[PDB]
């Protein structure tokens, strides 16, 4: 139930208060419109597999 | 590190190698932002004063994407013993600031209850560095990583002849030939969710390198998360 399953459909991290699912991003990430996905702020974010 | 396959371009770009006066490695490490290093505090009793390398892959030759930082104040934990290897933990504040390359990129520092939650619960956990091929060997040229699976904590403690404290983790395996070594202490210990990769272990001590039986022994980030995040103020 909730962040239990499929991580809360966040794409970083998950943690419930009173109901219904909030998700974060890490620094150098900005939060996305569905409140969900994390969107890089500039072009070399962390944790990231890079190629250019 | 024993076995595994070597880091490519852009594959480990969170790897910091710490050098002494005459350019020779002696201890990994991981970045965390442009002025932060994370590695271990047995390391900085090998050499001083030291210097920081970045986007490192290979020694015998330099390669265009390295840099060298020099550290300004060094942030060893207090409650530090070489006798057991308990509160294996260091952070590094840089003169200049990292600029982020191909080679270059920092490793994102998870939230305490998540990383518990969700990155301990993972099967498998992803160590890099320079370390030693094999027990007796030499250290490696190349930059090396290896798949580490996560150990129960009974499990570790019953293979272990050697007291493991809550701030310490086992990963590894038990008769495969696979596990870090000599010279990658002080590493990275990366867990992937998604495609983002978070900061979990440091490269601490183990009963030798990829004995049957015994496993590889790491600093648990966890325990230590709001200590970094003071340590990254002043
Ligand atoms: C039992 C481990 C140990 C110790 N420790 C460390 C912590 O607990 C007590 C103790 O006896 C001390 C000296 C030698 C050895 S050991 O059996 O020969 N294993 C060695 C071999 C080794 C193992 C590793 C690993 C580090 C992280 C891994 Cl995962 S494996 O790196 N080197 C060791 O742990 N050393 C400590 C650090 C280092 O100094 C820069 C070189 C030696
Ligand atoms: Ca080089």
């Amino acid at each position: 139930k909730l962040c239990s399953l499929d991580n809360g459909d966040c794409d970083q991290f998950c943690h419930e208060e009173q109901n219904s699912v909030v998700c974060s991003c890490a620094r150098g990430y900005t939060l996305a419109d569905n409140g969900k996905a994390c969107i890089p702020t500039g072009p070399y974010p962390c944790g990231k597999q890079t190629l250019e | 590190i024993v076995g595994g396959q070597e880091c490519k371009d852009g594959e480990c770009p969170w790897q910091a190698l710490l050098i002494n006066e005459e350019n020779e490695g002696f201890c990994g490490g991981t970045i965390l932002s442009e002025f932060y290093i994370l590695t271990a505090a047995h390391c900085l009793y090998q050499a001083k004063r030291f210097k920081v390398r970045v986007g490192d892959r290979n020694t015998e030759q330099e390669e265009g994407g390295e840099a060298v930082h020099e550290v300004e104040v060094v942030i060893k934990h207090n409650r530090f013993t070489k006798e057991t290897y308990d509160f294996d933990i260091a952070v590094l504040r840089l003169k200049t600031p990292i600029t982020f390359r191909m080679n270059v990129a920092p490793a994102c520092l998870p939230e305490r209850d998540w990383a518990e939650s969700t990155l301990m619960t993972q099967k498998t956990g992803i160590v890099s560095g320079f370390g030693r091929t094999h027990e007796k060997g030499r250290q490696s040229t190349r930059l090396k990583m290896l798949e580490v699976p996560y150990v129960d904590r009974n499990s570790c403690k019953l293979s272990s002849s050697f007291i493991i404290t809550q701030n310490m983790f086992c990963a590894g395996y038990d008769t495969k030939q696979e596990d870090a070594c000599q010279g990658d202490s002080g590493g990275p210990h990366v867990t992937r969710f998604k495609d983002t990769y978070f900061v979990t272990g440091i490269v601490s001590w183990g009963e030798g390198c990829a004995r049957k039986g015994k496993y590889g022994i790491y600093t648990k980030v966890t325990a230590f998360l709001k200590w970094i995040d003071r340590s990254m103020k002043t």
